[PDB]
């Protein structure tokens, strides 16, 4: 019936002054735009249909054409920035915000989705969606005693759109918008649907990806224990944003870092640092590196939780970008650690896999590693035990490596090698 | 992140 | 408020 129309036929019907012909043509547009293989978005745009669709959003008298045009506009807005811009340029934002109040769930849901696509384009349209007042009617859709009474697909769309209002970083979303959204995000973080949980975690990971004051607004909401719990989820789509969020939080202050430690996060890192998903291992190890950049009592928690052997393991075998985060984790550890903490690191076997990574081509990890060795020697000096570390480093081929880097394109590698050699190998 | 934008095939 | 912290690379 409305399957496989031409754009010309769609235009013919939409330009009729027959609401029912317009409705059928709009549905035909929507089915065209709904196909997975090359939906003719630009042809639809070029035909001048967006303003018509937008005006159909206002036809309260004809809810099906509201839905069809909402769906059509959603899929145009799902495209490139220029395609999303065409939807915004047609005045769709306030019209979609008005549809949030529709008594038809499938129509307000489509409007939720469309606003999510628009906000998802970037911070400019995100903030424009906010300026048009989308947040209050979005949150009002979630103002029910129990989220479980809402349709699951409906709740997932709302969560996803809310997460796009939290997304993107220059600028980050307006502070008052974040504060307005955060109590609903906290609630969604306790809902029992894995996709709502994943998208709530994504939203929190965006909100915590910024300066310490952004992290603080989230941490002050009390969500870190829940994040840590989600960190133990079996669903990778939940663990990944939950870990990004936890990792972001530990980029903040020592006090914000302490709250993820207090919440039990370190007990999950044996799994995370051996996780089969390399991106999880990289994130977990990056997170570990920022925890070992903390206080000695925080380094001590890493020790107590048995995590140094896991860092030795990741240094020993992991994809290179994880090994580099492990190298950073070690250098941070050796920079802030006590002497006995640094000794324990050597006792756990850090030296050999550290030396093996001096053969890496990446010259930054070499600086990281030589800095760590320097700090370990500095602790060995405080114990009179510089020689047996020199032997240890020599016995595994590390002296060969420090001698190699003696000649190296980079001046900072260059210098740290010979200084280590002249001071500890003579 | 997961996707910035979502297309509805339904 | 801790210069040793690193953002993602």
């Amino acid at each position: 019936g409305t399957v496989n129309w031409s754009v010309e036929d769609i235009v013919k019907g939409i330009n009729s002054n027959n609401l029912e012909s317009q409705l059928q043509a709009t549905q035909a547009a929507r089915k065209l735009l709904s196909r997975e293989k090359q939906p003719p978005i630009d042809n639809i745009i070029r035909a001048g249909l967006i303003p018509k669709f937008v005006s159909f959003l206002g036809k309260t008298d004809c809810s099906p054409i509201q839905f069809e045009s909402a769906w059509a506009l959603t899929n145009i807005a799902s495209g490139t920035s220029e395609q999303t811009k065409a939807v915004v340029d047609g005045g769709a934002i306030p019209a979609f915000i008005s549809l949030l109040a529709s008594p038809h769930a499938h129509i307000s849901e489509q409007a939720v989705w469309a606003l999510g696509n628009i906000a998802g384009d970037g911070s400019a349209f995100r903030d424009l969606v906010i300026k048009h007042g989308a947040i209050d009617p979005l949150l009002a859709l979630l103002a029910v005693p129990d989220l479980s009474t809402l349709a699951c697909g409906y709740l997932r769309n709302l969560t996803w759109t809310l997460s796009n209002l939290c997304r993107n970083k220059n600028p980050a979303p307006p502070l008052d918008a974040v504060e307005q959204i955060l109590p609903t995000l906290v609630r969604l973080l306790h809902h029992n649907d894995p996709e709502v949980l994943a998208d709530s975690c994504w939203a929190i990971s965006y909100l915590t990806d910024g300066p310490n004051e952004r992290i603080e607004m989230v941490v002050k909401k009390g969500v870190v224990p829940q994040l840590v719990k989600l960190l133990g989820a079996t669903e990778l789509p939940i663990v990944t944003p939950a870990l990004r969020a936890i990792g972001n939080i530990v980029t903040g202050t020592d006090e914000q870092t302490q709250k993820v430690i207090d919440a039990g996060a370190l007990a999950v890192f044996p799994s995370l640092l051996t996780n089969p998903k390399t991106n999880i291992q990289k994130e977990a190890t990056w997170t570990m590196s920022n925890i070992t950049a903390g206080r000695q009592d925080q380094i001590q928690q890493v020790v107590n939780h048995g995590l140094v052997p896991f860092l030795v393991g990741v240094l020993s075998k992991a994809d290179f970008k994880t090994q580099k985060e492990a190298a950073w984790a070690i250098t941070n550890y050796t920079s802030g650690g006590t002497v006995e903490q640094i000794v324990y690191l050597v006792h756990c076997g850090i030296i050999e896999p550290l030396m093996n990574l001096l053969s890496a081509k990446d010259t930054k990890i070499i600086q990281v590693i030589l800095d760590a060795i320097s700090n370990i020697f500095q602790a060995a000096e405080k114990l009179g035990e510089t020689e047996k570390l020199s032997i240890m480093i020599e016995e595994c081929g590390g002296l060969d490596k420090i001698e190699a880097l003696q000649r190296h394109e980079n001046e900072s590698v260059y210098k740290a090698s010979l200084n280590l050699i002249e001071k500890y190998f003579s | 992140s997961n996707p910035r934008k979502r297309h509805r095939e339904d």
